[PDB]
RNA sequence: CUGAACAUUGAGCCUUGAUGUGUAGGAUAGGUGGGAGGCUUUGAAGUGUGGACGCCAGUCUGCAUGGAGCCGACCUUGAAAUACCACCCUUUAAUGUUUGAUGUUCUAA
RNA sequence: AGGCGUGAUGACGAGGCACUACGGUGCUGAAGCAACAAAUGCCC
RNA sequence: AAGGGUUCCUGUCCAACGUUAAUCGGGGCAGGGUGA
RNA sequence: AAGGACGUGCUAAUCUGCGAUAAGCGUCGGUAAGGUGAUAUGAACCGUUAUAACCGGCGAUUU
RNA sequence: GCCCGGAUAGCUCAGUCGGUAGAGCAGGGGAUUGAAAAUCCCCGUGUCCUUGGUUCGAUUCCGAGUCCGGGCACCA
RNA sequence: GCGGGAAUAGCUCAGUUGGUAGAGCACGACCUUGCCAAGGUCGGGGUCGCGAGUUCGAGUCUCGUUUCCCGCUCCA
């Protein structure tokens, strides 16, 4: 049923985000007041989260019953 | 006389320094002015009114003679002195160190 | 200090930086519209907005807006935030853990790693609290999705979905960009705010009339309650007397050179909505509940003021000058930097500390939060004088100006306090020989 | 008097000035270029949506 | 640490634990329940940054110590004056002897 | 000395008698103190001005009356016995050595006129020390009439009547007799008065002529005007 | 006029600070550093005629300076004179008192 | 010094040097040492400012 | 600085009286010149007083009586000689005094 | 000189009741008379 | 009182100065303070 | 008056100079591109060749 | 110890020209008296302080020695 | 041990170039008085301490000696 589908890949999507997190765009993604790797460069790690922005959108559409 | 102005060019008659010039910062009531970038000696600072400001080993500029430093003209290092002979009312100053007679 | 931001803007760096930010909150807007499957985030953008009589104010000012006119989630900011606080009691007990946190580079890392396992936790935590909540005061929710056992499943795990992937997001644009990202979030919801009141000053435009006067006017007004806010704030009653005098001579005269002064001659942006807050909230609990059947009798006691001093207007507007006057005078708690000043060693100049340092530094800080209250209740004034000839406003008037200011200023002291270090460094490094 | 006293003190006190404020309005234009973009996307994002959803 | 505590007090206001004010009143429209808006801020501070090719700023706030020396005495305190003393001593003889 | 009998008594008895008439008045009342009857000695009293006594500032001389004097003329010569010039000139009583020397040096002589001639006078002045008062002893000039010693005891055999000085400086010279009558008087104090004027001893103080006095012996006397330099004038 | 303006010459700095100076200013009187006038009348009518302030009893009191023990020759601070100029009336906030 | 000095007119000057001491310095002067105006050179302006005034006056009666 | 009168008292010229005694000189030698002498009628002398000595037989004279004539021995010794007439000083007296002393009285310094 | 009215139906007052940040502050208040013995002091 | 002349008190600092040590003191540092 | 006492600056002790017109004031001239004496030079400011400052004559003030 | 003096017939003492020692008072006798005092006369006893020396002969000259009387330092 | 004093009549006591050397009392002879006082007269006497030197002349001057005396060694 359409609300289940879309949170399995919700839920795999999180991991994804969390991966790209630590490595570019400091291992301080989330709530950290300070900063101190990204801006400088342009990496994968902002895709991911463009991707997350874009997802939430996509999401209740489908999952609409 | 004379030989001090604030802008004052200098050939530079100061050892390890000569071939150099600068203008005249400002004029020392001790017989000294500050000609730029050859008086900087590394200052070991300490902050006062301490804040952000920088302590380190900071370029600073000290001050050296009148005497110890010799005029540029305008096309020779010469220094023999320069002209306040003449008498507009007021004593104006010209070059007589190679006599090419301009301030 | 103009010339300096100038500068800035020149530079490479810079305007890669600005780009992006334009580029991030157009991914906020977008968002906001489009539902979610646990609640409905298009339905709760708009009965946000609509009116709600005494209601909408008191949920308005702290929000800034935010997401009550671009209303998502119903989780996200306040799992970091509740993190975030958990870490700061853990810092206190342990000293060596602090040391790491202070340090920016460390400190920032640390923060995330353990936020987000702390905010999964607590999150579900919350959403089952939120989600059989949500049902029950109405009815009704949603529209891509409505109450039930379908509702609770999914609104739960939606929560925590969105959560996580706005934590993430909020980190990827505070280095591409300038200004925190949780400051982002709140300049969106001014943004959502602005078309219903630009609509009328385009319909107004110029012909000479009334309607041409208030324009010119209105442009002058955003600005000069702008300006107003500022000059007060940084506004600082410096008194520099050195310690003894130590002999003499160096410099002039060398002292133990004691330059203290910490004031700010506003009451700040936070405390501000505080207050109004308060006063608000005891009412708008009741209001629902009345009309629910439950707790009849406290809306019933809202509903007798109103016979004295009229109006709804009126009642709201001569409780507010008193509160802000109030409650700037008693305490000095709710603004954290002049807790902090007391407690470091300091003493008055001219005087011997004891009893009579104590007096002094707390008289200061009571005429200062005094003055405050009444700089916030004198700009609320001016649009109320004005409007009875002009035409009544609507977004150009009084508990807006404290919702727009709080976000910014702080927005605007991040992108300094990371802006100018990284310029610094970023330029001192290539001198060295150092990418 | 409670209110006076107040005034009174801040007359004095209003000082460490931000000659700097054309900084702030140098800001404030800034902040009002992103206003203006987040409508924009709003307009192409809502678009496509109107022709699926609309 | 400084950051947070602005945070906290922030929260705190809300007295609701941010927005979150029952659907109902006058305006119909379900409930929610909010995030955490806010800022945080900065403040007093730091920055500075003889940069802007077009500029210069300052500070504002620290504090500082010396100790410096204080030297003089012991020297300093017997050039700058003088103890002397005559030391008066008197040594009454004693004759009554008989050398006749 | 001065005796009570009546003529001597009544200007005896005045304190400072003696006084002046002229000179007629004078002889007239001198006539009658006596009857005449007998001798008696008559002598003048001429007063110089000298108070000079006893020195060689005396004068003393000789002059020749023309008449004798008041006891009948009798001479008796001082002599050394070898004279030649009073024993070879105009001889004398007898040689004598010193047996006439001592006759007129002995006080006691029935002879007036006492002559003097050398014994001494180049080394005796006019000195009245311990010379006699009726003898004499020869003086640097013996004379006033004649200035020569030799003619003088001459002069002194023919009636020369030797005067000398006294303590008031009286020339007692005797005029004459009671007998005498008074142009024979007059003549005689003429005679006295003009010798002393003409020459006087140049070894001793001058003359001049003030009292003259004349008395006759056992009487006292009365005297005449002078004017002292002419009893003609007065 | 009652005075000329050197007989308003009389007030150079007031003392605003510390102990028994801030505490006797708020509690009681008022107090300010008066020059070295040597006068009580004066300083009655000088805040008559200049500000509006009304006063109880003026109290004179000279301070005869205070050490400085660093010598270089005679040291020490110069004489002044403090004054309890005593408020009867004005309630003056710091640098308010009167002029019009 | 100048200009000013000169400009000066005896029914004038009088009335102008009241208002530089009092009220323009008597003011200035407590403020500065309490450091709540204290402004160093304007300190040194006004108090050689009022002096010249007076010299005139006893000097030939103003100018 | 400091005066007037009057009283008393030595001594100098003197003026007028009475002794002026050494030794020798019978006795009467301050002294100096005249000088062998006085009887002038209440007058010296004489008779008596005082002063001089009694040293070789004496007299002088103040002053009273007294008209009433004596004695230096009319010697002679010595440095000087006596009566007596001028007249000196002392002892002494009175005058003229000159001078030094004290006193007294007074008022004018 | 000293006693008694009055000044003073007031102050002060043993001791209690409150809260606190622990610096301290607020809250309240009984008796307050009598007799005898005193100084080198006071009347003096 | 005389006399001293800020030595008082307050916070600090300890090289020298108090017969020691000295955190302390009447020392150094600078304030506040004597009100008719 | 000589000589002092006490003040006097941007502030702070003394030194220097000067007196409540108080490290000066006016006036006339000289002079001038740099200055606001020193220990301790700082802070704030001023003037820039022609109006500051410095030097002198004269005057003012000169407790 | 240190220098001086005296040492006598009963009691008290004289005693240099060395050569045979006397004076007084007691005492006895005679003169005086009536008898006595007093006063006069005469009387002897010293082997002249011991022991040597000078001498024909020393008490009396000399040298010691005794007893007694004179004058002189315990210690500075 | 030293420095200055004297030995003169029985007794107490003068003098002295060294010329014939003295007093008062006692004593000798008288006198007043019965007789003695008191009173009154008139006499004697010296190895001049002893021996020399000086010299015509010593006691002293001079020198030796015996006896009797004072003043000093305070001062050191």
């Amino acid at each position: 049923f359409l609300i289940v589908a879309i949170g399995l890949v919700g839920l795999i999507m999180l991991q994804q985000g969390k991966g790209a997190d630590m490595g570019a765009s400091f291992g301080a993604g989330a709530s950290a007041t300070l900063f101190g790797s990204s801006g400088s460069g342009n990496f994968m790690t902002r895709m991911t989260a463009l991707l997350a922005t874009l997802f939430f959108i996509i999401s209740l559409v489908l999952g609409n019953i | 006389a004379a030989k001090i102005r604030r802008d004052d060019e200098v050939i530079v008659l100061t050892g390890k320094d000569k071939g150099k010039r600068g203008k005249v910062k400002n004029v020392l009531s001790s017989g000294k002015v500050i000609v730029e970038g050859i008086n900087l000696v590394k200052k070991h600072q300490k902050p006062v009114p301490a804040l952000n400001q920088p302590g380190g080993i900071v370029e600073k500029e000290a001050a050296i003679q009148v005497s110890n430093v010799a005029i540029f003209n305008a096309a020779t290092g010469k220094a023999d002195r320069v002209g306040f002979r003449f008498e507009d009312g007021k004593k104006v100053r010209f070059f007589k160190s190679n006599s090419e007679t301009i301030k | 200090g103009l010339d300096f931001q100038s500068a800035k803007g020149g530079l490479g760096e810079l305007k890669r930086r600005l780009l992006f930010v334009i580029g991030a909150l157009i991914v906020f807007r977008i968002g906001s519209f489009i539902p979610i499957p646990g609640i409905d985030a298009a339905v709760l953008a708009k009965l946000l907005e609509q009116q709600r009589g005494t209601i909408i104010e008191m949920f308005n000012m702290f929000c800034g807006g935010a997401l009550s006119r671009a209303s998502i989630f119903a989780l996200g900011i306040m799992p970091y935030i509740s993190a975030s606080i958990i870490i700061q009691l853990l810092t206190v007990v342990h000293p060596t853990l602090a040391e790491i946190k202070k340090e920016g580079e460390s400190g920032r890392r640390k923060i995330s790693q353990y936020t987000r396992y702390g905010t999964l936790v607590l999150a579900i935590f919350q959403s089952i609290g939120i989600a059989t909540g949500l049902p029950n005061m109405p009815g009704m929710q949603g529209l891509v999705i409505n109450p039930g056992f379908a509702f609770y499943f999914t609104a739960v795990v939606s929560l925590v979905t969105g959560t996580m992937f706005l934590m993430w997001l909020g980190e990827q644009i505070t280095e591409r960009g300038i200004g925190n990202g949780i400051s982002i979030i709140i300049f969106a919801g001014i943004v959502a705010g602005l078309p219903p009141a630009i609509a009328h000053t385009i319909e107004q435009a110029r012909q000479g009339d009334l309607h041409f006067l208030v324009l010119l006017l209105v442009a002058v007004l955003v600005f000069a309650v702008t300006f107003f806010v500022v000059f007060v704030e940084r506004g600082q009653r410096r008194i520099v007397v050195n310690y003894a005098k130590r002999q003499q001579g160096r410099r002039v005269y060398a002292a133990q050179s004691t330059h203290l002064p910490l004031k700010v001659n506003m009451a700040g942006v936070i405390p501000a909505i505080f207050a109004s807050s308060i006063i608000l909230f005891p009412a708008t609990i009741a209001s629902w509940f009345g009309g629910g059947t439950g707790w009849n009798w406290l809306t019933t006691i809202s509903l007798y003021l109103q016979p004295g001093q009229p109006l709804y207007v009126l009642l709201y507007a001569s409780a507010i000058i008193f509160f802000c006057f109030f409650y700037t005078a008693l305490v000095f708690n709710p603004r954290e930097t002049a807790d902090n000043l007391k407690k470091s060693g300091a003493f008055v100049p001219g005087i011997r500390p004891g009893e009579q340092t104590a007096k002094y530094i707390d008289k200061v800080m009571t005429r200062l939060t005094l003055v405050g209250a009444l700089y916030i209740t004198f700009i609320c004034l001016i649009p109320e004088f004005m409007r009875d000839a002009m035409k009544v406003p609507f977004y150009f008037g009084g508990t807006s100006l404290l919702i727009v200011v709080v976000v910014i200023m702080d927005f605007m002291a991040q992108v300094q306090t990371l802006m100018m270090s990284s310029q610094y460094e970023s330029a001192l490094k290539k001198a060295n020989l150092k990418g | 008097e409670a209110r006076t006293e107040v005034r009174k003190v801040i007359w004095p006190t209003r000082q460490e000035t931000l000659h700097t404020t054309l900084i702030v309005a140098a800001v404030t234009a800034v902040m009002s270029l992103i206003l203006w973009g987040l409508d924009g996307i709003l307009v192409r994002l809502v678009s496509f949506i109107t022709g699926l959803r609309f | 640490a400084k950051k947070i505590w602005l945070a906290l007090a922030g929260l705190v206001l809300a007295f609701s634990a941010s927005c979150a004010q029952y659907e109902d009143g006058s305006s119909g429209e379900l409930e929610r329940q909010h995030t955490f808006a806010l800022h945080q801020r900065s403040i007093s501070g730091d920055g500075d940054s003889p940069h802007s090719y077009h500029s210069l700023p300052e500070g504002v706030k620290m504090t500082k110590y010396l100790q410096e020396q204080k030297l003089a005495v012991a020297a300093v305190a017997a050039q700058a004056d003088l103890e002397l003393f005559s030391t008066p001593v008197w040594i009454s003889q004693a004759q009554g002897i008989r050398a006749g | 000395m001065a005796k009570l009998t009546k003529r001597m008594r009544v200007i005896r008895e005045k304190v400072d008698a003696t006084k002046q008439y002229d000179i007629n008045e004078a002889i007239a009342l001198l006539k009658e103190l006596a009857t005449a009857k007998f001798v008696e000695s008559v002598d003048v009293a001429v007063n110089l001005g000298i108070d000079a006594r006893k020195s060689d500032q005396n004068v003393r001389g000789a002059t020749v009356l023309p008449h004798g004097t008041g006891r009948s003329v009798r001479v008796a010569v001082f002599t050394q016995g070898a004279n030649a010039e009073a024993a070879k000139a105009a001889g004398a009583e007898l040689v004598g050595m010193e047996d006439l020397a001592d006759q007129i040096k002995k006080g006691e002589m029935n002879f007036d006129v006492v002559i003097a001639s050398p014994d001494a006078m180049r080394v005796v002045g006019q000195l009245g020390q311990v010379l006699g008062p009726r003898g004499l002893m020869p003086n640097p000039k013996v004379g006033t009439v004649t200035p020569n010693v030799a003619e003088a005891v001459k002069n002194a055999k023919a009636g020369q009547v030797r005067y000398r000085n006294d303590k008031n400086g009286i020339i007692h010279t005797t005029i004459g007799k009671v007998d005498f009558d008074a142009d024979k008087l007059k003549e005689n104090l003429e005679a006295l008065l003009v010798a002393l004027k003409k020459a006087k001893p140049t070894q001793a103080k001058g003359v001049y002529i003030k009292k003259v006095s004349i008395s006759t012996t056992m009487g006292a006397g009365v005297a005449v005007d002078q004017a002292g330099l002419s009893a003609s004038v007065n | 006029m009652i005075r000329e303006e050197r007989l308003l010459k009389v007030l150079r700095a007031p003392h605003v600070s510390e102990k028994a100076s801030t505490a006797m200013e708020k509690s009681n009187t008022i107090v300010l550093k008066v020059a070295k006038d040597a006068t009580k009348a004066e300083i009655k009518a000088a805040v008559q005629k200049l500000f509006e302030v009304e006063v109880e009893v003026v109290n004179t009191l000279v301070v005869k300076g205070k050490v400085k023990r660093h010598g270089q020759r005679i040291g020490r601070r110069s004489d002044w004179k403090k004054a309890y100029v005593t408020l009867k009336e004005g309630q003056n906030l710091d640098f308010v008192g009167g002029a019009e | 010094m100048k200009a000013k000095e000169l400009r000066e007119k005896s029914v004038e000057e009088l009335n102008t040097e009241l208002l530089n001491l009092l009220r323009e310095q008597f003011n200035l002067r407590m403020q500065a040492a309490s450091g709540q105006l204290q402004q160093s050179h304007l300190l040194k302006q006004v108090r050689r400012d009022v002096a010249r005034v007076k010299t005139l006056l006893n000097e030939k009666a103003g100018a």
